[PDB]
RNA sequence: GCUGGAGAUACGCUUUGACUCGGGGAUGUCCGAAUGGGGAAACCCACCUCGUAAGAGGUAUCCGCAAGGAUGGGAACUCAGGGAACUGAAACAUCUCAGUACCUGAAGGAGAAGAAAGAGAAUUCGAUUCCGUUAGUAGCGGCGAGCGAACCCGGAUCAGCCCA
RNA sequence: CUCAGAAGGUGAGAGUCCUGUAGGCGAACGAGCCUGAGUAGGUCGUUGUUCGUGAAACGAUGACUGAAUCCGCGCGGACCACCGCGCAAGGCUAAAUACUCCCAGUGACCGAUAGCGCAUAGUACCGUGAGGGAAAGGUGAAAAGAACCCCGGGAGGGGAGUGAAAGAGAACCUGAAACCGUGGACUUACAAGCAGUCAUGGCACCUUAUGCGUGUUAUGGCGUGCCUAUUGAAGCAUGAGCCGGCGACUUAGACCUGACGUGCGAGCUUAAGUUGAAAAACGGAGGCGGAGCGAAAGCGAGUCCGAAUAG
C-alpha cells in the first residue's frame, strides 16, 4: 500500500496485517530470535564428581569435628557446584506462521510511519561509500537515524560502514529482529513486493 | 518500534517457584511438611498389596482400517470420490492402513467411492442413491 | 604478566631521526632520537628530563649526587616531521639507494 | 551466569546493626545477636503500643479520685455523680487537668454530689 | 521416555471412550465350585472408581 | 638493533645486514624399549676392528637368504580376551544394575563392519556404517521390578574389486 | 576518509597519532566335468539377538560325531508340503562415524573462597609406598623508586625532593566486619539483670534538623534468647565463640498430564538433514485430531456377551 523511489516507481500495494509488536506476536518473534542463537557455553566443573579431589578424609564418628566424608562437595570451599550450569540447546522450532506473520508485521509496524523502498536500483558511483552517503542525503536520510538496508547488487552494500549507518542485510537475510531494531528500513523496492505464489 | 516496548501477552509468562528462600513464603522444609520426604525420589505407581492386581485376559494382534464417513463424503458437491493419495483424508495414519467407508449421515447424490473396503450398509445407502462402491478384487 | 608493546614490537623510526612529542608535557617539543626500545615501546629523546638522585654507593661518590637526565617515552613522540609538525608517512621508492624505500607524507623525504 | 551475594547481605546487615544502637555488649555490633534482639523488640513494641493507651487510663484515675478525696468524694462516687448530671463527657485525661486546676474541679465535684442527692 | 507398564496390558483394564477405566471381575475367578451359578456369571464389568488417574498412567497410548 | 625471563654492572657483536621470524643441515654426554655384560635408572666392568694415539665404529633377542621389519610410548576414541559389586526388586536367590567399572591384548589418525547361503512377505530391496523415524509399537519378564527390537519410510555417504 | 567504524595501544573515552585483511601483492623453496570340508547337520554343556528352556527357529561354539553337490545345498521362528529369498565353509576395501594431548575463533561462562589443582606448581607440604596436595595478584601514566637532613646499633619513622596525587613509598588500588586502642559527650560504687520495650524528667548537639528531633541518661511499668524437634521449649532437651565470604528444590528428554498465552483452525505441525548465516529459509519421513465395541477374528454408529430383546 505505499509508493517507491529514485531508480524507477511503482506505487506499490499489497495487504499488511495489524501489528502485535508490542504485542505477543511480535514480542515472540524477537524472544525466539534472540534464544536461537544462543550459545550454550555454561560448563562449571561444578558435579561433586569432576573437582579432582581425593577418598574419605577423616573419621565418621568421634573425632570431634562436624560429619563430612569428602572434600569435593558443594558445601565445601573448593569444591564442586550444586546445580550449575551445564552446556545446553536454547534452541526450538517457533510455528513457521508465526514467523512469517512476525516478519510481515514487522514491515507494516514501519509501514505506519517511514518505510522507504529502492526502486529497482539507486546511482552510486563505482562502489564508493561517499556517493552512498550523498544518495542517502539526497533521500532524506539525515545522518541521524539508524538504518537497515537490503538489496542483491554486491556493490550498493560495498557502501556498508556502519556509521550509525547501514546496517546491512541481503535477499532472505531479512529478519524480525533486524528491522525492529532500526528505525527506518531501506527496503530494496524490487522483491520487496514480489508476491508469494 | 520500540524494541522496549515490546511487551508480552499478558499472561503467558509466569514465574517459576524459588523454593528454599525465606519465611516470606515456603520457608524451611519447601513445601514438604517434615516428612519421609527426602531427595533421591522412588516410585510412582506403587503401594505394596499391590492391587493394579486383577487378572489379565490376552491377544497378542491388531489390524484396523482408515475410517471415511461418507456425511463429509456427500456435503462435498464434488462426485466421483476417487482419492489420490495425497488429498483430503488419511492424514492421520494415511499409507500404513486401508480404507473402509461407513454410513454415518447422509444428504443423497450420485457418487463413485472407491474404498478399499465398506459397510454393508453404505452399500445400502450408496446403491440407493445410484452409486457404485468398488472394493478392491 | 600483562604482556609487553602490542605493535607488533615495531618501531615507527630509527634512533638518528629527529621528532616532537604530540602529547602530554613536551607537546610540539622536538629532538634527535638517542634511544629507541622497541620491544618495550620506548623512546630516548633530549625533550624529557628527570633528576635521578642516584643512592649513594660510594662508588666513586661516597655521598650521591643528583643527576640530570632524560626518563624514555613511547609511541607518544610523534614520528618524523618535515613541514614542521608531525604526520603520517609513507613507504616510497627506490634511490642511488636503490635497496632502500624512504618515507613521505603529504611532501618529500626524511 | 554466576550471581554471587555481593552486596545485598552485606547491607541487609547494616541495616540491622543501625536499628541496634545503643544496645549493650553484642546485642549492638554482632549482626545475629542484634537480629534477634530485635525479633523480641518486635513483640514488646507491638504490645506496648497497646499497653501504653491503659497506662494512661491507669494515670488519669489516680489523679481524679486523689482530687475527689481532697473534697469527700472518691473516683466511683464523682464519676457516676458527673455520669449522672446530664453526662458530662469529659475525658478521664481531661479530669484529670482540671485537678491542675482546683476551683473548676471543685466545681465538678459539687455538681456531681448534686445529681446524686 | 516413558514406557507404559505391560502388566497392565491385557490386564483387567481399558480405556474406554470418553477417558474412563475398564477393569474386569475378579472374585472366585478361578479355583472354586461351590460358588452359585450367578456368582461364577457375574465376570466382565470394568467401570471402576477413583483409581483411574494411575490406571491411566499405567498405559499412555492403550496398548 | 641486539647482547634470554633477569628487573645486574663489565666484555662486546651488527649495513659486509646482526637480532627476531619461516625452511633445511650439522652437532647431539649419560639413563630410559635400551639393546656388549652387570646393575640399587642416569652407574661399574669388558671384548672385536680402524687409528700415531687421541678419537670413531660394532657387539640384545624375534621374523626373514636378503632388503627389511618388530620390541617402547600415546589424553579420549576403536576393536578384542577377561569381567565385578554396591544397587532395584521397598527383604532375596532368578532378574537388575551391566557386558557398566576395572584389568589385559592389538592399532590407527581413527578404528569396526562391509559387497547377501541376507532383510522380508511387495514374486519388494539390494554392501557396510551413522543420523531421524517407526516406538516405548512387536516382544522379553520371580509375565514382578523392569528390560526392548526390526521391517517400511526420510537423510549423510556412497565403489566395489581380487582369489582356490 | 571510508571496499578500510574489527580491535587493541597511547597520561580519561581517538574512524583520520601508533599498531590493523577492507582491499592488494608475496618467496628460496616448504607443506597439502568344476564352484571353498573334519566344513553344513546332529547329540551333550551354553550363549547372542526383544529371546530368562519357553511350542525356541537361527546364529555361535567346548566334547563326540559327521553330507551333498544342480532334477544340488542353506534359509523363511517346533515340524511337514507348497510357495518364495539366497550360494557358506577364501581375501582386500576409501567416504558419511567417534575422540580431543595439540591449534584458531567465539561466549546473556568465570574474574582471585570464582574459574584448571595451579593468574602457574603436581611445586611447598603429608605418606615406606601406591597416593594425596595447598594459598598465594594489583606503586605510578612514567621509577622520575625518595640525593640530602634529623632520633635510632638497626627496624621504624619525621622532613626535603619527584609526581596530578606520597590522602601512590615498595608490609605500596579500594580497604567492609569481627577484634585492639586513644581522645571526647552523657553516665555508673544499696544493686537482683533474655539485657529490650513503652513512659516521663535531666543533660548534650542542631548539615534529610528547634517541636524537631538526634545522642545519652535517671526512675516507673511491662517483659521466659534463636532455631530445630515436639502433645507440650526460657527451658537443666539439639545446634552455635565472633564476623566476613562459600553454602541447598536444578538440568535433561519430539516423555506424560494440567493452567495461562499466541498462530493457524476441521484441520495443526515438522525430525534427521540441505542451502544460506552480521540474519533464515527449505525439508511431509513422521506425529496428533478424525469411531467405536470386542478376548481376537472382525463388524461398524454401532459393537460386545447371549440360543432375539435383558445389560
Ligand atoms: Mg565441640
Ligand atoms: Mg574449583
Ligand atoms: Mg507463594
Ligand atoms: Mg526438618
Ligand atoms: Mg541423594
Ligand atoms: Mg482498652
Ligand atoms: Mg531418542
Ligand atoms: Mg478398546
Ligand atoms: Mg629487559
Ligand atoms: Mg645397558
Ligand atoms: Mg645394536
Ligand atoms: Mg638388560
Ligand atoms: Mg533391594
Ligand atoms: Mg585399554
Ligand atoms: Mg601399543
Ligand atoms: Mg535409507
Ligand atoms: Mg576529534
Ligand atoms: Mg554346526
Ligand atoms: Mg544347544
Ligand atoms: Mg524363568
Ligand atoms: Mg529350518
Ligand atoms: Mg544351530
Ligand atoms: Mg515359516
Ligand atoms: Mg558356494
Ligand atoms: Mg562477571
Ligand atoms: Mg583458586
Ligand atoms: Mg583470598
Ligand atoms: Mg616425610
Ligand atoms: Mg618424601
Ligand atoms: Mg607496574
Ligand atoms: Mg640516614
Ligand atoms: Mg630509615
Ligand atoms: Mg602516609
Ligand atoms: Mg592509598
Ligand atoms: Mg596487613
Ligand atoms: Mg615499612
Ligand atoms: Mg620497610
Ligand atoms: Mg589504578
Ligand atoms: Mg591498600
Ligand atoms: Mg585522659
Ligand atoms: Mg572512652
Ligand atoms: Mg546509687
Ligand atoms: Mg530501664
Ligand atoms: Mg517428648
Ligand atoms: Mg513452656
Ligand atoms: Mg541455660
Ligand atoms: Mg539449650
Ligand atoms: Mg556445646
Ligand atoms: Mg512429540
Amino acid at each position: 500500500a505505499q509508493i517507491n523511489v529514485i531508480g524507477q516507481n511503482g506505487g506499490r500495494t499489497i495487504e499488511l496485517p495489524l501489528p502485535e509488536v508490542n504485542s505477543g506476536v511480535l514480542h515472540e518473534v524477537v524472544t525466539w530470535q534472540l534464544a536461537s542463537r544462543r550459545r550454550g557455553t555454561a560448563s562449571t566443573r561444578t558435579r561433586a564428581q569432576v573437582s579432582k579431589t581425593g577418598r574419605k578424609m577423616y573419621g565418621q564418628k568421634g573425632t570431634g569435628n562436624a560429619r563430612h566424608g569428602d572434600r569435593s562437595v558443594p558445601t565445601f570451599v573448593g569444591g564442586g557446584v550444586a546445580f550449575g550450569p551445564k552446556p545446553r540447546s536454547y534452541d526450538y522450532t517457533l510455528p513457521r506462521q508465526v514467523r512469517q506473520l512476525g516478519l510481515a508485521m514487522a514491515i507494516a509496524s514501519r509501514q505506519e510511519g517511514g518505510k522507504l523502498v529502492a526502486v529497482d536500483g539507486f546511482d552510486i558511483a563505482d562502489a564508493k561509500t561517499k556517493n552512498f552517503i550523498s544518495w542517502a542525503k539526497q533521500n532524506g536520510l539525515d545522518g541521524t537515524e539508524k538504518v537497515l538496508l537490503v538489496t542483491d547488487d554486491e556493490n550498493t552494500r560495498r557502501a556498508a560502514r556502519n556509521v550509525s549507518w547501514v546496517s546491512v542485510l541481503p535477499v532472505a537475510g531479512v529478519n524480525v529482529y533486524d528491522i525492529l531494531r532500526h528505525d527506518r528500513l531501506v527496503i530494496d523496492a524490487a522483491a520487496l513486493e514480489i508476491v508469494e505464489e | 518500534m520500540k524494541l522496549h516496548d515490546l511487551k508480552p501477552t499478558p499472561g503467558s509468562r509466569k514465574d517459576r517457584k524459588r523454593v528454599g528462600r525465606g519465611p516470606g513464603g515456603t520457608d524451611k522444609t519447601a513445601g514438604r511438611g517434615h516428612k519421609g520426604q527426602k531427595s533421591r525420589s522412588g516410585a510412582g505407581k506403587g503401594a505394596f498389596f499391590e492391587g493394579g492386581r486383577s487378572r489379565l485376559i490376552a491377544r497378542l494382534p491388531k489390524r484396523g482400517f482408515n475410517n471415511v464417513g461418507t456425511t463429509y463424503e456427500v456435503v462435498k458437491l464434488s462426485q466421483l470420490q476417487d482419492l489420490e493419495d495425497t488429498t483430503f483424508d488419511r492424514d492421520t495414519l494415511e499409507a500404513y492402513r486401508l480404507v473402509r467407508r461407513k454410513n454415518r449421515p447422509v444428504k443423497l447424490l450420485a457418487s463413485g467411492e472407491i474404498s478399499r473396503a465398506v459397510t454393508v450398509h453404505v452399500d445400502a445407502a450408496s446403491a440407493a442413491a445410484i452409486k457404485a462402491v468398488e472394493a478392491a478384487g | 604478566p600483562s604482556a609487553g608493546s602490542h605493535h607488533n614490537d615495531k618501531l615507527h623510526f630509527k634512533k638518528g631521526d629527529t621528532v616532537i612529542v604530540l602529547s602530554g608535557k613536551h607537546k610540539g617539543q622536538t629532538g634527535k632520537v638517542l634511544l629507541a626500545l622497541p620491544r618495550d615501546q620506548k623512546v630516548v629523546v633530549e625533550g624529557v628530563n628527570v633528576i635521578t638522585k642516584n643512592v649513594k654507593p660510594s662508588m666513586t661518590n661516597p655521598q650521591g649526587g643528583q643527576e640530570q637526565r632524560e626518563l624514555a617515552l613511547h609511541a607518544s613522540k610523534v614520528a618524523l616531521v618535515d613541514p614542521e609538525t608531525g604526520k603520517a608517512t609513507r613507504v616510497r621508492k627506490q634511490i642511488v639507494d636503490g635497496k632502500k624505500v624512504r618515507v613521505a607524507v603529504a611532501s618529500g623525504k626524511t | 551466569p554466576r550471581a554471587k551475594t555481593g552486596i545485598v547481605r552485606r547491607r541487609r546487615h547494616k541495616k540491622v546493626l543501625k536499628r541496634a544502637k545503643g544496645f549493650w555488649g553484642s546485642r549492638s555490633k554482632q549482626y545475629r545477636n542484634a537480629f534477634q534482639t530485635l525479633l523480641n523488640a518486635a513483640t514488646y513494641e507491638y504490645r506496648d503500643r497497646r499497653n501504653k493507651k491503659r497506662d494512661f487510663r491507669r494515670l488519669w484515675i489516680q489523679r481524679i479520685n486523689a482530687g475527689a478525696r481532697l473534697h469527700g468524694m472518691n473516683y466511683s462516687t464523682f464519676i457516676n455523680g458527673l455520669k449522672r448530671a446530664n453526662i458530662d463527657l469529659n475525658r478521664k485525661v481531661l479530669a484529670d487537668i482540671a485537678a491542675r486546676e482546683p476551683e473548676a474541679f471543685k466545681a465538678l465535684v459539687d455538681a456531681s454530689r448534686n445529681a446524686r442527692q | 521416555p516413558k514406557m507404559k507398564t505391560h502388566k497392565m496390558a491385557k490386564r483387567r483394564i481399558k480405556i474406554t471412550g470418553t477417558g474412563k477405566v475398564m477393569a474386569f471381575k475378579s472374585g472366585k475367578r478361578h479355583q472354586n465350585t461351590g460358588k452359585s451359578g450367578d456368582e461364577i456369571r457375574g465376570k466382565g464389568k470394568g467401570f471402576v472408581l477413583a483409581k483411574a488417574e494411575w490406571a491411566r498412567m499405567k498405559l499412555m497410548l492403550p496398548r
